[PDB]
RNA sequence: AUGAGCAGGUUGAAGGUUGAGUAACAUCAACUGGAGGACCGAACCGACUCUCGUUGAAACGAUAGCGGAUGACUUGUGAUU
RNA sequence: UGAGUAACGCUUGGGAGUGAGAAUCUCCCAAACCGAUUGACUAAGGUUUCCUGGACCAGGGUCGUCCUUCCAGGGUUAGUCUGGACCUAAGCUGAGGCUGAAAAGCGUAGGCGAUGGACAACAGGUUAAUAUUCCUGUACUUACAGUUAGACUGAUGGAGUGACAAAGAAGGUUUUCCACCCCCAUAAUUGGAUUUGGGGAUAAAUCAUAAGGUGGUACAAUAGGCAAAUCCGUUGUGCAUAACAUUGAGUGAUGAUGUCGAGUGAAAGUAGCGAAGGUGGUAUUAAUCAUGCUUUCAAGAAAAGCUUCUAGGGUUAAUCUAGCUGUAACCAGUACCGAGAACGAACACACGUAGUCAAGGAGAGGAUCCUAAGGUUAGCGAGUGAACUAUAGCCAAGGAACUCUGCAAAUUAACCCCGUAAGUUAGCGAGAAGGGGUGCUUAUGUAAAAGUAAGCCGCAGUGAAGAACGAGGGGGGACUGUUUAACUAAAACACAACUCUAUGCCAAACCGUAAGGUGAUGUAUAUGGGGUGACACCUGCCCAGUGCUGGAAGGU
């Protein structure tokens, strides 16, 4: 209830592709210590709308900026898809 | 009896046997009563440590240990009846499947003579000397055949139990307790009166005269090769070394290790049982 | 041929990780030798 | 060295001037390594000679050798050869196609040629 | 400890049944049965020979042959000395 | 310096296009190899190597506009899949404790530990990248609350089941297959065609049916199952031949007015459109029933789980079963490669790496040759065709004269048919040796085919590809096996068997200091150790010396 479980949303044209249908499947990037009914519960109590589904997915941390003398480390994130009533759409 | 195990198989001649399994056991299908069965763990030869103690042991085949009362002692005037006798891979005699009145299971080691249907008996009243009975061995008369005898009273019939093994008794001593026993292989013992025991001989009397054929039959039976001295290179063993068949060196034969082997008593002298000894396979004491 | 390395990531947890070496006394004292050293991949349980 | 590539193999050799003679007459020019077209010339001329007649036998004959093209399937190359082609060659005796040389690749300084045929 | 694998095709034991035979045995003939650290031979395992290679393709190999191939077999995973 | 020398570590040709630059990039057409695999799905392993756009410093044994390289952006979605929240094997760890200068070692209750057990989801579609996860269609499972009907519920404990070896054979069942039929396109300039080519399907699930398989059955007594049991076990009675209980491949219907579908095809072979989607047999094929059955001995996991039993509870009720309404279903993996370029080999290294799918022709076959589905262009080329090297092919006459030796190479080779000696442990020798036939057509063959007859052709008829060369005598080891990874595979080691020796259980021997453990949950028909090494016949003399055992007087 924190609302911190809802670190920001991702707009991809993969994402954009799923909008175009019509359940209007909303994701975001999440807490990695969090889980799928703590994240439906934050949903549902930052806009009012119950979710129909959530289903999750983590991004392993990968080698970044190649060979360049300083490489790094990519971020280890979750995403989380929220699916909604045929008919509803809000916004974010 | 054994039955010839005729090969024909093209690859060398072995004059195999086999004991029958079919005039001397029942119901030759393998199916052991559920109720009494534990799986052994197959140390193979090793040590907690896992250290190899004792040389060629290992590869036998998966063995379920048949839970056999030796102590004959929670059931006492109850009478039993064999049920069937089957072939116990554990060791080397056959086991009956024994159920008294009340309607308990229980292997016991089988007699020579006892067929299906008999009826048995153990108590510690002066019963009779039929084949199966068990009592302890102040009742019991001389010249009787018996096995399944123990040391400590009420201890288990750890002494003479192996395939076609007894012992005579050779009536008590001048003590009036210490029974005196003719056990196998020469040696006599005194026994205290209390012990209990079984008269008859016990079965499978041929599983000496046996000839393993094949080399794989022995390693399933779970033996390993021994590897003589003389091959052995001078270190790991004393007789190792030596340009081609070298004869054995030193004074007389040596063990794996250091200590001399042959024809050396060995036995411990300082042990309680000494005193219950009157000769030693070869002379007194 | 067949090479002396076949890798098996939970052998080499099992073995070489972490808590593996803090099991017993010499471990620890490894451990010690180590952080004396500074080495950044402390143990196998870093990748 | 024990293993080794098959190489150019009497097979080998023949089918690639099967290929380029089949290419010849699909567009009429190639742009080959000179001692390819130098050997090709041989095939082509003989094609060309014994398609003056049009009888079934000398369309079997070169069956034995035509290969289809992007451009012309093989039955289609054969109407194409024994209708505009030959037609086009009948009074010359011999000597119907021209191999003349380019430059060098870059790639390997290869001497790159063009075996073409006209009138 | 726990699983897995052995393309295919041969040979036809013991035992049993039937009949003969025997005073009863033994033994003989036909049918059944399908055994073997059995056979031939792919995958698999191994390394007996020649050549090649020896700063090699390779810190032990390649073509060609070669031996075993239902077992004292081969192999994955886990544990231990 | 060696030196612009060896080497560049399994293969092509052409058209068009891009671009400054083209053998090496893209597209197109062929071509050649793989095709019991370089084809497809995956375990482990790697850790972004995956997709799109850009770049060609560096890396690519050459070039580069291009790359598994570099830069920018993006991509893995689970109540049912793999693992955990369930269960234990070997084993690990281990409160107390025992043991040990200290550290520590052993070990009990407990707790972990899959390579195994139990457990609910299928077909299709969709993107550049994911799909039993997303979407459509259809389901299933478990909790939780309420409601309705019925019923007394029964554990942390007991019992049953769970629950298992190897080999082999037969049978049911659909399949493969064949034949017929249906549908679609196809009608051919090179001589003759009145055909040729392709396709003929559907899941989980619910209901009914179900060939079969498994195994006495019901009643009455109970002195056993830490405690009680109606359960199990035990004992009698009648019925027994099928009844009962249990399980069961497949079949039928819905699922499916759907999807798929040969092809047709517009803006791409893509969106779309898309016909038939069957009959009978089978002396062949696989897969299931099957954790079934038979035989043999080397006698073939545990726990959880499921059913049941009472205990204990409930009674002014719980709890369970069934239906209906409603709510919930957690965590981690999900990309890609999976190998002659992403792993282990320092490499874009000819090497090694578990499992699964495994088409056609001839073929017993996954052997062999050419191919189907599918995939590739072995990341230096072009010339010449000298010596010389390697790998092939062949060689007249002779046929071991070579040589340390027939090393190597050469002959035979498949199926069918005659024919097979000495010796022997009577099993073998033995595919012994030595010979004959195979092609095609017609006829006859039977159920198919082998077989048979007639005829024809060639030098040749498993016309190619894949198939044992034997004979005789001797030494050794009885035999199958194992052995010096990376110079020695044998006469060496082991082996079944023989003998001797030790050991009566807290056994002898062994590991450890010791607890403790192996020996062994075994008991002299057993176990440890030395020596010989099937089998047949034998194993002679010497106890002076050494070793061992025994000895009781004396000396030291
Ligand atoms: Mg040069
Ligand atoms: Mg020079
Ligand atoms: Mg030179
Ligand atoms: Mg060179
Ligand atoms: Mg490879
Ligand atoms: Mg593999
Ligand atoms: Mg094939
Ligand atoms: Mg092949
Ligand atoms: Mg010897």
């Amino acid at each position: 209830d924190v609302t911190n479980v809802l670190l920001k949303p991702v707009l991809t044209e993969k994402v954009y592709f799923n909008q175009m249908g019509e359940t209007k499947k909303y994701v975001f990037v999440v807490n990695p210590k969090a889980s799928k009914t703590r994240v439906k519960l934050a949903f549902e109590l930052v806009y009012g709308i119950k979710p129909l589904k959530v289903n999750t997915l983590i991004r392993k941390p990968t080698t970044i900026r190649g060979g360049s003398r300083f490489p790094g480390l990519s971020k280890l994130e979750k995403l989380a898809v929220i699916t909604l009533p045929k008919g509803i759409a809000i916004s974010v | 009896p054994i039955k010839k195990i005729i090969s024909r198989s093209n690859s060398g001649i072995h004059h195999s046997t086999v004991i029958d399994y079919k005039k001397l056991l029942t119901t030759n299908k393998n199916k052991p009563e559920k109720s009494l069965l534990v799986t052994l763990k197959k140390h193979g030869g090793r040590n907690n440590q896992g250290k190899i103690t004792v040389r060629h042991q290992g590869g036998r085949n998966k063995r379920k240990y048949r839970i056999i009362d030796f102590k004959r002692t929670h059931y006492d005037n109850i009478e039993a009846t064999v049920k069937s006798i089957e072939y116990d891979p554990n060791r080397s005699c056959f086991v009956s499947l024994i159920t008294y009145a009340n309607g308990a299971k229980s292997y016991i080691i089988s007699p020579d003579g006892i067929k299906v249907g008999d009826k048995i008996l153990a108590s510690e009243h002066p019963i009779d000397i039929k084949p199966g009975f068990s009592m302890p061995l102040a009742f019991i008369p001389e010249g009787t055949q018996v096995h399944n005898i123990e040391l400590h009273p009420k201890g288990g019939g750890q002494i003479a139990r192996s395939a076609g093994s007894y012992a005579r008794i050779l009536g008590q001593d001048e003590t009036g307790k210490y029974v005196i026993l003719q056990l196998l292989s020469g040696e006599t013992r005194k026994f205290l009166k209390e012990c209990r025991a079984t008269v008859g001989v016990v079965s499978n009397l041929d599983h000496n005269l046996v000839v393993i054929g094949k080399a794989g039959r022995n390693r399933h039976r779970g033996i390993r090769p021994t590897v003589r001295g003389s091959a052995m290179n001078p270190n790991d063993h004393p007789h190792g070394g030596g340009e081609g068949r070298s004869p054995v060196g030193r004074d007389a034969p040596r063990t794996p290790w250091g200590k001399r082997h042959m024809g050396v008593k060995t036995r411990n002298m300082k042990k309680a049982s000494t005193n219950l000894i009157i000769r030693n396979r070869k002379g007194e004491q | 041929m067949k090479r002396t390395y076949q890798p098996s990531k939970l052998k080499r947890a099992k073995t070489h990780g972490f808590l593996a070496r803090m099991a017993t006394a010499s471990g620890r004292k490894v451990l010690k030798l180590r952080r004396k050293k500074q080495r950044a991949q402390l143990t196998v349980s870093s990748e | 060295s024990y293993i080794n590539k098959p190489g150019k193999t009497s097979a080998w050799r023949v089918m690639t001037v099967r290929q380029q003679v089949s290419a010849v007459l699909a567009y009429g020019k190639i742009e080959t390594t000179l001692k390819k077209a130098k050997n090709t010339q041989k095939r082509l001329d003989k094609l060309i000679t014994l398609a003056k007649v049009d009888n079934f036998n000398n369309r079997r004959q070169v069956k034995k050798w035509l290969l289809n093209t992007n451009l012309f399937d093989v039955d289609q190359l054969m109407d194409h050869l024994f209708s505009k082609v030959a037609p086009k060659y009948e009074k010359t005796p011999g000597g119907y196609s021209r191999v003349l040389k380019l430059g060098p690749r870059r790639g390997d300084a290869t001497e790159m040629a063009i075996l073409q045929l006209t009138d």
